């Protein structure tokens, strides 16, 4: 809990989710 | 979750389980936001209108679950309740206004790859993401239809205000969102039944950080055209879960 939304299999690995990127494009 | 997709392991690690001891059942999904707090929605939890006012030994909470229904060995972790809090202006009788509720756990969590929690929402981040057309995610290992062997994962756009408004004769709150697409968008999706209390989760694109935004409170029906999932608004009641979550030493 300042740790955060940080998960330990993705964002700590610099490993992106399969369906993450749409999230990010709704934002354009 | 209709018309979703099978989450990925350690996808959504502040997944938790709203789960009754007797009879064994899993009744709503939740989220973690520390080893010690859980957030639900209040109507998993005390909902009059269908005799329910579960106390903290009636229930359980999984965490760090991915199937449905089988353990998960040195995986899940189970926590009893100490305290159940729901906010004191839950409107159960109208339109489930501010269906929210915290739980504070007997055992605190350790976190790992498949328990780690989520974030709240500050101000600046909830005006920057709580956006009409800005897609958040839905988790639970709800119904798949109104008429799933694992945790169940959607993306959804945040709607309008309007939209939502007429969507429903059920009186819309300012502590509510909705999401889902529009008919003429070509895409589907939604939470349903035993969603509830589960995370609608927003990626920061400024930190890369998930924030919850919202909990699954309610619909009618499921995935059906020109409705959309409600949410509770988390970031409009984060006054009330500061003043619970705040109160008592480390």
């Amino acid at each position: 809990e300042a740790d955060c939304g940080l998960r330990p299999l993705f964002e700590k690995k610099s490993l992106e989710d399969k369906t993450e990127r749409e999230l990010l494009e709704s934002y354009i | 979750i209709v018309e979703g997709s099978d989450a990925e392991i350690g996808m959504s690690p502040w997944q938790v389980m709203l789960f009754r001891k007797s009879p064994q059942e899993l009744l709503c999904g939740a989220s973690l936001i520390s080893d010690r707090w859980v957030l639900t929605a209040a109507h998993c939890l005390l909902y009059p209108p269908w005799d329910k006012n579960f106390t903290e030994n009636d229930l359980l909470v999984r965490i760090g679950k991915h199937s449905r229904t089988r353990y998960e060995r040195n995986i899940e972790k189970i926590s009893m309740l100490e305290k159940i809090y729901i906010h004191p202006r839950y409107n159960w009788r109208e339109n489930l206004d501010r269906d929210i509720a915290l739980m504070k756990l007997k055992k605190p969590v350790a976190f790992s790859d498949y328990i780690h929690p989520v974030c709240l929402p500050d101000r600046e981040t909830a005006a920057s993401l709580l956006q009409a057309g800005y897609k958040g995610r839905v988790t639970g290992w709800g119904n798949l239809k109104e008429t799933p062997s694992v945790l169940q994962v959607v993306n959804l756009p945040i709607v309008e205000r309007p939209v939502c408004k007429d969507s429903t004769r059920i009186r819309i709150t300012d502590n509510m969102f909705c999401a889902g697409y529009k008919p003429d968008e070509g895409k589907r999706g939604d939470a349903c039944e035993g969603d509830s209390g589960g995370p609608f989760v927003m990626k920061s694109p400024f930190n890369n950080r998930w924030y919850q935004m919202g909990i699954v409170s309610w619909g009618e029906g499921c995935d059906r055209d020109g409705k959309y999932g409600f949410y509770t608004h988390v970031f409009r009641l984060k006054k009330w879960i500061q003043k619970v979550i705040d109160q008592f030493g480390e």
